[PDB]
């Protein structure tokens, strides 16, 4: 499932941490702000928005179900996005659900145009060209920067299963 | 792995704190059972972060840590 699969590359905090970037981050990868703001009193008034409740604390917290109803909503707005992008839509209604998840997963980190910049990995997908689609994965600066994750990604991508992750 | 202190602790303390605790997790399996890659660990923590790592250290039973580095650089 995504979630599993999610939780593991992303981790899980039941609280605020900052991300390389600098943005406030909690739960399984959301994204509470895409500002790189420090301000408390500013992220909890958007988390408690977000979450439904008054979070108070330096840092305050969210409960476990919090964390999986964030996380539920995120992977609902990313693949409703993922499958109307025009773009990247066809390539993930062309391709088996195997690599609709390494597709999903590669979205959830960068967002669905941060995917749409994938043009020789996505034009090699929708060829069938495995090998093609998986060195372009890999010739790319996300592969240097977060090589772990983008290793068990890409090799979705060029087996069709889900052995990577150890599924 | 799993441990329900570090578990706990891992999504709740603040950052700095677990992420030195992470890091020094995996740095000391990154010397005991590979340590020519200690440099691709380094770079890849600065440059992918390493508050990612905290539930399969800490909070899966059926996640070997041995295999924390391949998770870091990729399969080795």
């Amino acid at each position: 499932s995504m979630a599993e699969m999610l939780r593991r590359d992303e981790g899980l905090r039941l609280k605020v941490y900052w991300d390389t970037e600098g943005y406030p981050t909690i739960g399984i990868g959301h994204l509470i702000m895409k500002q790189p703001v420090r301000d408390m009193a500013q992220i909890n008034k958007v988390l408690s928005k977000q979450v439904g409740r008054e979070i108070t604390g330096n840092p305050g917290s969210i409960t476990m179900e919090e964390a999986t109803t964030l996380f539920e909503r995120d992977l609902a707005d990313m693949q409703r996005d993922i499958k109307s992008h025009s773009k990247v839509g066809p390539v993930w209604q062309a391709v088996n659900r195997s690599r609709q998840m390494a597709l999903e997963n590669m979205a959830f980190q960068m967002g669905v145009g941060g995917v749409a910049k994938f043009n020789t990995m996505l034009t090699a997908m929708l060829a069938g060209d495995w090998e093609k689609a998986y060195k372009a994965g890999r010739d790319s600066l996300w592969y240097q920067q977060t090589k772990g994750r983008a290793s068990r990604v890409t090799m979705i991508i060029l087996t069709g299963n889900l052995e990577s992750y150890g599924v | 792995g799993y441990d329900k202190d570090l578990c706990e602790w891992s999504m709740t303390a603040d950052q700095t704190e677990v992420e030195t605790q992470i890091e020094a997790d995996i740095m000391n399996i990154v010397k005991r059972d590979r340590p020519e890659m200690k440099a691709e660990v380094q770079k890849q923590l600065k440059s992918g972060g390493v508050m990612q790592y905290n539930y399969v250290l800490y909070c899966d039973k059926n996640f070997n840590n041995k295999n924390i580095i391949a998770e870091v650089v990729g399969e080795l």
